[PDB]
């Protein structure tokens, strides 16, 4: 069964192995899919990425495969670039961009972001969301750990392993996919969903580049789980330290009935997002910076 | 607690 995955996964990758092209691989993360590490293309110096996943170790092997859609399919300005994808022993190995500036996440938990950064990232987020949705394709893992900066501050969005795709033969998805502080109440009560689970998710991120972190961060994954499906939508700590448009903007986000809540293309005309920054803003945030 | 760790099916 291990085996056969192997060979269906070798008749969609590019044939041979990156290791003929690559040098210096260092591991610089993680994720439940697997590691990331940067390697240097030999013949030239540049940098990329190279996105290592065990097939042995999936919760759901045939998530893998999204990593191979996303790629063929749909690319563009805020979203990471996948050049080739490889099976190498029992890894699939998917080389991409490399995002030098490192993840949102770094970010959050070290500074504080003003709404001119966090509009900007918003906007940049939600600029790749709209065109995803209208193509019927879901993130479903939307936080800090998936928005990858560039040195010079522009936005991407990335880690497409978990995404799901909606069309009209199949308007609605129902598997229980996500991070559990950044899912939909939707989604966590089993109901059908769709691209509305991505707008929750972004909402939670916006409470994480405010607060610092997530609700019910403290409560293990299920507890907080319970809460978020059934409670009102979690509030900020520190709501008295944003604007009424910051405000107003994640009561678009955080609605718990999924047909209220706005779409990305809807939230992409909302005024607060005539505070966003230039990627130049967002320069200051990153560690080589600080 | 604290899990930035994801979950499938």
């Amino acid at each position: 069964s291990h085996e056969q995955f192997r060979a269906a996964l070798q008749l969609v990758v590019d044939p041979g192995d990156p290791r003929s092209y690559l040098d210096n691989f260092i591991k610089i993360g993680e994720g439940s899919t697997g590691i990331v590490c940067i390697a240097t293309v030999r013949s030239s110096g540049k940098l990329v990425a190279v996105k290592k996943m065990d097939l042995r170790k999936q919760q759901r092997r045939e998530l893998l495969f999204n990593e191979v859609v996303i790629m063929r399919d749909y690319q563009h300005e805020n979203v990471v670039e996948m050049y080739n994808s490889y099976l190498v022993g029992d890894e699939l190995w998917v080389v991409m961009e490399f995002l030098e500036g490192g993840a949102l996440t770094d970010i959050v938990t070290h500074t504080r972001m003003n709404e001119e950064q966090i509009a900007a990232v918003c906007l940049a987020v939600l600029q790749a969301l709209s065109v995803l949705h209208a193509q019927g394709v879901i993130h479903r893992n939307i936080k800090s750990d998936s928005i990858l900066l560039t040195h010079d501050g522009r936005v991407k969005l990335s880690d497409f392993g978990f995404c799901a795709q909606v069309s009209k033969e199949v308007p609605r998805r129902k598997e229980l996919v996500g991070t559990p502080y950044w899912m939909a109440p939707e989604l966590i009560s089993r109901l059908p969903y769709g691209p509305e689970v991505d707008i929750w998710s972004l909402g939670i991120m916006v409470i994480e580049m405010v607060d610092g972190e997530p609700p019910y961060f403290n409560e293990p994954p299920l507890k907080a789980m319970k809460m978020i499906r059934d409670n009102l939508p979690p509030r900020l700590k520190n709501l008295h330290k944003v604007s009424p448009s910051l405000k107003g903007f994640l009561d678009r986000l955080l609605v718990r009935d999924p047909a209220q809540r706005a779409t990305a293309a809807e939230l992409l005309k909302h005024p607060f997002l005539a505070k966003a920054g230039p990627p130049a803003s967002i320069v200051p945030l990153m560690r080589q910076n600080r | 607690s604290r899990a930035r760790y994801e979950m499938a099916s």
